[PDB]
């Protein structure tokens, strides 16, 4: 289960890049400050 | 309406603030949905500061949905301290509201396990 | 193990609130009600 939970991470780790990603390449127009 | 409630539920400000334009009819703000939610309960409920002082702004009457709570029964259930913080700066009449089964904010904010609120 | 559950934990409250960021700064066009 030590290993599992290090898979865990590492794929939860590449997730939240690719979150990264999509807020920095979105389009916002009616919601801008 | 419909708009109304998915934009103060998911903290969309700028959507709020063009639907409360000419403010004369207060019937939209304080109407709630099936569940008996207003506007106010569902920006507290997903924890959102900014829309809460903004409706608070234009008064939103503190309600209460089909099972009695308020608009801080939710925001201490989430555990979100700054909509409770802005809540308690207005009427501070609501801190000891109880629901169906009398419980206050502060047993729901302790049986979730928040320390800080 | 008990720490890597924490650091865990952590990460996916950080990317909690980056998705709650992205639905409150979208686009809504088509999809509205």
């Amino acid at each position: 289960q030590k290993y599992r939970l290090k898979d865990l991470t590492f794929l939860l780790e590449k997730q939240h890049e690719l979150i990264k990603l999509i807020i920095q390449k979105m389009e916002i127009i009616s919601e801008t400050e | 309406k419909s708009p109304l409630h998915f934009a103060a539920s998911y903290g969309r400000i700028n959507t709020c603030q063009r639907l409360l334009q000419d403010i004369s009819d207060t019937r939209l703000l304080n109407e709630g949905d099936l569940h008996g939610m207003t506007p106010l309960h569902l920006a507290a409920k997903n924890g959102h500061d900014k829309v809460v002082q903004l409706l608070l702004k234009k008064g939103a009457l503190f309600l209460s949905d089909h099972n009695g709570w308020t608009a801080l029964h939710h925001a201490s259930m989430g555990g979100y301290t700054q909509t409770m913080k802005v809540i308690l700066d207005t009427n501070l009449k609501c801190t000891d509201r109880l629901d169906e089964d009398g419980n206050t904010a502060l047993h729901f904010a302790a049986r979730e396990g928040h320390a800080k609120a």
